[PDB]
RNA sequence: ACUUGGUUGAUCCUGCCAAGGAAGCACACUUAGGUCAUAGAUUAAGCCAUGCAAGUGUUAGUAACUGCGAAUAGCUCAUUAAUACGCUCAGAAUCUAUUUGGCGGGGAUAGCAGCAGCAACUCUGGUGCUAAUACAUGCUGUUUCUCCAGAUGUGAAUUAUGGAGGAAAAGUUGACCUCGAGGCACGCCAUUCGACUGAGUGACCUAUCAGCUUGUACUUAGGGUCUUUACCUAGGUAGGCUAUCACGGGUAACGGGCGGUUACCGUCGGACUGCCGGAGAAGGCGCCUGAGAGAUAGCGACUAUAUCCACGGGUAGCAGCAGGCGCGAAACUUUCCCACUCGAGACUUUCGGAGGAGGUAAUGACCAGUUCCAUUGGUUACGUGGAUAGGGGUACGGUUUUCCACCGUACCGACUAGCAGAGGGCAGUCUGGUGCCAGCAGCUGCGGUAAUUCCAGCUCUGCGAGUUUGCUCCCAUAUUGUUGCAGUUAAAACGCCCGUAGUCUGAAUUGGCCAGCAAUGGUCGUACGUAUACGUUCACUGUGAACAAUCAGGACGCUUAGAGUAUGGCCACAUGAAUGACUCAGCGCAGUAUGAAGUCUUUGUU
């Protein structure tokens, strides 16, 4: 697959994110998270 | 609670049915509203739906109509003679539908004159407004409704009535 | 989902049978058993499919439709010819007609491999191809259009790396 | 002939049916279950703690002692006989141990000449006599 | 007890769509709407698998969302929302006007159609009846109710509506000789010429024809008054409804 | 569409018992590689440490409040023998958040600030303020009753709607965000996802279960409900179901789409079944909030297990994902991940043990290697002669969110087979050891010192990364018989007659003749009712409507195959994702051969 389009204005909104750090541009919440609902 | 449900009686061959399930809120009955008469209360009740069942507990005033002349005024309930149902509604005054009590029809009485002096009347009827307390059926539902309303008694139905009280 | 495509034998130790199925695996060169009874058990669907088409009348939306479908299959694999092509001889047919038209087989009537465990050998070792796409798998069934495009892959045979 | 054959004869062919069904004895075993009360408990294999070593005898015209453990079962707490396998063996055992225990193969019954006893010892100690008898696994 | 639930399956999805069985287990569920869920196809299916511009369904709730695309002059920025039959879909940016409407076999297909044609559509009265002072009104397969509607004016007749104002300008009969594309059960997405009505009692039938010159019924529901006799009020398929047929 | 060993001195039989083929749990021995699928259902719906699974912020309501969500998804099959499930109908007897289209019309708290109390918790007290699309206020309809009419709509409503009266607040009163446009309310009707009520009907055993049923069955009036009903309370009758199997009992019973076995007919299984519908959250029972719950990662109590205690008191529901204890023949990682599929929401951003990917396992399916081509001597398989791999190793390019493994590219290269047998059913009369002993052996049989069956070696056979061994189960089996068995003597005809339920029930009704290849079309017969359609319905036949995956089947070289829904054209194009079966019942028109009903006669119909 591939395709191509006028400007730089569409990879850097309509693409996702692991293309542009491929190409070149942690359970932490569930967590740390939740200590916001158990301490107030 | 108490169940509207009806899985659990026999059958019409007469067999012991048996439950698969618990009781459940499709199919929930509540208590009755038990309507008498004296002071006006009414008991708001959330239903299926969202809505307002505004059950009537205990009622004094209703408004009753005359349906021969056309013309209809909020009367003042006094008691039950009769009910066809049950005698245990006659010995507490519970106003139910089908509930035959007497009125005092005041403003009965102040329509004729101010109408008239056409009119013409029942010779049965007359013999009743000397007392002023025309028997008269409750048509509405006092409990679901929360109002009670009813026409007057007359005609055939009036000598039918008359012979049940006596 | 999924599929048996082999079947296994109805009794075991019959003489007959399996003095048959020797000279079937030696002629066409053959691993096992089993690969017989997979192109019997292929066999079976062309001729069960068959036989129904038969008994239908000579008329019927079904029979004209799935006859046509049937035999332009067939004619593709190359076991029908024209002369033939007429529905009862499906019901002819044998495994020794059906296992000549695998790529092991195509290749020996080719000569390319010069034996019929030889071109087992080519194919299983990456040398044939099949119109510039390689063909690794020894029994790929040729459509007799593309029978012509059976020819070394690159390797050894082109190639010439030791 | 020699059955109701008409077109609204159905209920008699079907009812007829199932009577006949408790003739037939493989659909009455099945059935009756009747199964349940049995060492096996329906179950192919078995386990458990080994009580001793038995020597029981062939019938006729066979003599020979055939040499059968007897064992406790685990989830029943029954005890039967079982068959042991293979010369030696007997010796490849060890008392109380744990064994697994399975049928004779002859899908019930009793099997060759050994009378009584309907059952085999596959396993002990979780190796298998085939491997111990041919002694490419080992016991402390 | 069963309430109304989200997570549509694939394989319980509808055999309109043509989704893989693959891809996935979940389906995209339609929205409530107009159409029903059998009947209808959503906007998230539309750009995904038809037209092909969205690979991914991240990137279809993208262009719905930058508010390109619009179902039948409103604008609609809450995508999966079902779309089903004579709706018309204006897209924005490398714009292009389609109509939906069936194939052949039953299935969907996007045709694109000439502007002065896709102002319009049609809608087949379901049911009449009367309400707020002596006034008759009329439901559609949408469910627009179209209110203050003219005599003449019964149930499976078409009414032609100019979307820019809210009119019902023609109004196609339901008679003998009269064009009708099926919308469901077997024959759903034929063209028929009606040759025979036939009254059904209590709870009715109709006959069909093709050009090519075959026959076929169907329930009186399922058929939608597409046009008076012959020319129809609308750009049809490849093949026209026709079936091939060897 | 298949047979063979076993009753006899031998025979032909009946007859089973074994052998034989398949799958599905479990045990075993053995094992290059690849893709793909599944895996604590069977017994204990037994018990659970720890970590995590349902939250939710937009340029646009103001950490909280407010709004919506949490009733779905996931897990399991203990109840349940038809009330559930399926399949036909039906609402004119109903409710419905959200979407969508019409019609409308000032004061008081939460965080924040401060003072305290407990052994302890995601408990809080009390004071000091301030928010609004939260809450209350406010410039003809809704609900209900009575009467008069009752549509252009329906099979049908004194229904929809209109008018004349009274009542009641249960009330529609844009008191609103962001820079001329977008968004958000409120109410009513429809609509959408549904829900919920009712009907017809289908199917597991049992007669050592023949009578069962008191709200039980009808009726009139009420209460209650979202509505209809003994759902419940009254008055009045005394009914309902049953040999066409009621009622009772049993289930090692969740129902269905379907799966295994097969020549057809069938038959067994269906926790799961990659889906559908139901039920349940340790056991009952009750309830709030809401459009929707009798919710269980919501609340309440009791009971039974378990645990803490500073001895006052409490705390918790893994039949969610992992993991452990126990149970047993029997079933995996306490990993990584929001990118794919989608779902919740104020939402293109947040979150998801739904989901996706690795990791372990001979459980299951397809694919597949262990070499090849030459020619010297011994009888064409038993120092040479060279070739070609992938198993494996090391880079780099693809690949995916990241590894692994795969698919490529180049360089390194002269360890890869068992399991079961060798009397017959169904390849040795080899040599050695054993001597009715050890042992083998499904069955028949072998072993008593000559073993073609034991224990070993050698040779040979089968199938082959597979192959034996248990139990259940279908075929073999016309040994469950509708197709399709048998009953003089092998097992099997009531001791005889009457006889009800039950099944079965002679002939007869509009044809002949010619052109035939049929469909049909002419002639012979005129039998003269309705007044251009009406004058029995069914069963049966044809035709038409109605009603995912799998099964059959079409298209397409995924390198082939099992699979998958694709894929094919170098100039912007063409497609395909059919059809049939699933199938009994219910529905329409057409045909009347067979088979039924229709047909009150000491005189019937207009």
């Amino acid at each position: 697959f591939g395709f191509v389009y006028d400007s730089l204005d569409a990879l850097k909104k309509t693409e996702p994110k692991h293309r542009l750090i491929k190409a070149g541009l942690r359970r932490m919440r569930k967590n740390a998270r939740r200590q916001k609902v158990k301490v107030w | 609670g108490i169940t509207r449900m009806g899985d659990l009686k026999h059958t019409k061959s007469g067999a012991r049915q048996v439950a698969w399930r618990k009781k459940r809120n499709f199919l929930a009955g509540r208590p009755s509203a038990q309507t008498r008469i004296g002071e006006k209360r009414i008991h708001a009740v959330r239903v299926r739906g969202g809505n307002l069942k505004m059950r009537a507990l205990r009622l004094e005033t209703g408004t009753f109509a005359w349906a021969s002349e056309n013309c209809t005024r909020k009367t003042r309930i006094l008691n039950v003679t009769y009910h066809p149902a049950d005698n245990d509604l006659v010995r507490t005054n519970t106003l139910a539908r089908g509930s035959v009590v007497s009125i005092d029809a005041a403003p009965f009485k102040q329509w004729y004159e101010r109408q008239f002096g056409g009119g013409v009347v029942a010779p049965e009827l007359v013999a009743e407004f000397d007392q002023g307390r025309l028997l008269a059926v409750i048509t509405s539902r006092p409990g679901q409704c929360g109002r009670a309303d009813g026409y007057i008694l007359e005609g055939e139905e009036l000598a039918f009535y008359s012979d049940k009280i006596a | 989902n999924f599929s048996r495509t082999f079947k296994k034998p109805m009794r075991p130790y019959e003489k007959e049978r399996m003095h048959k199925e020797l000279q079937v695996v030696g002629e066409y060169g053959l691993k096992n058993k089993r690969e017989i009874w997979r192109v019997s058990y292929t066999l079976s669907k062309i001729r069960h499919a068959a036989r129904e088409l038969l008994t239908l009348p000579e008329n019927d939306s079904k029979r004209i439709f799935e006859g046509a479908a049937l035999l332009r299959r067939l004619t593709k694999l190359g076991v029908l010819d024209e002369s033939k092509q007429k529905l009862d001889y499906v019901l002819s047919l044998t495994v020794n007609d059906l296992m000549d038209r695998r790529l092991q087989t195509q290749v020996h009537k080719r000569a390319l491999a010069n034996s019929v465990h030889h071109a087992r050998t080519l194919v299983s070792h990456r040398h044939i191809s099949v119109e510039n796409q390689l063909v690794n798998q020894p029994a790929f069934l040729v459509w007799k259009e593309s029978e012509k495009n059976i020819k070394y892959a690159d390797t050894s045979v082109m190639t010439t790396e030791k | 002939k020699s059955k109701a054959c008409g077109r609204l004869a159905a209920r008699k062919l079907r009812l007829a049916h199932k009577s006949n069904l408790w003739a037939s004895n493989a659909y009455r075993r099945s059935l009756g279950t009747s199964i349940y009360k049995t060492p096996l408990e329906g179950t192919s294999m078995a386990s458990g703690i080994v009580v001793g070593k038995v020597a029981v005898e062939a019938k006729q015209p066979n003599s020979a002692i055939r040499k059968a453990v007897r064992v406790q079962l685990k989830k029943n707490s029954k005890v039967v006989t079982a068959f042991v396998p293979r010369d030696g063996s007997l010796r490849l055992i060890d008392d109380n141990d744990r064994v697994l225990i399975a049928g004779m193969g002859r899908s019930g019954r009793s099997v060759g000449d050994l009378p009584g006893c309907r059952f085999k010892v596959i396993k002990v100690a979780g190796f298998s006599l085939l491997a111990l008898w041919l002694g490419k696994k080992e016991k402390p | 007890p069963r309430c109304q639930r989200f997570h549509l399956k694939r394989l319980t999805a509808p055999h309109h769509w043509l989704l893989a069985k693959s891809a996935g287990k979940f389906a995209s569920h339609p929205s409530t709407g107009p159409h029903k869920l059998r009947e209808c196809l959503p906007i998230n299916i539309f750009l995904r698998d038809r037209l092909k511009y969205a690979l991914t369904a991240k990137e279809a709730v993208a262009i719905v969302k930058r508010r390109l695309v619009k179902v039948d002059g409103k604008v609609r920025t809450n995508y999966r929302y079902p779309t089903g039959l004579m709706d018309v879909i204006g897209l924005g940016k490398s714009n292009e006007l389609f109509r939906i409407i069936y194939d052949c076999k039953g299935r969907f297909c996007v045709h694109h159609i000439e502007a002065k044609e896709a102002s319009f559509k049609l809608l087949r009265v379901n049911q009449f009846k009367i309400g707020a002072k002596g006034i008759p009104h009329v439901v559609t397969h949408d469910g627009r109710t179209i209110s203050y509607v003219d005599p003449s004016v019964r149930v499976h007749d078409a009414l032609k509506f100019n979307i820019k104002t809210g009119e019902v300008e023609s109004v196609i009969k339901f008679k003998v000789g009269d064009v009708a594309m099926v919308t469901a059960g077997g024959n759903v997405g034929r063209v028929g010429t009606i040759q025979k009505i036939e009254k059904q009692m209590a709870s009715d039938i109709v006959h069909l024809k093709d050009t090519s010159g075959a026959v076929f019924a169907t329930r009186i529901m399922n058929v939608f008054v597409i046009g008076e006799n012959e020319h129809p009020l609308i750009s049809l398929p490849a093949r026209e409804g026709v079936r091939p047929s060897i």
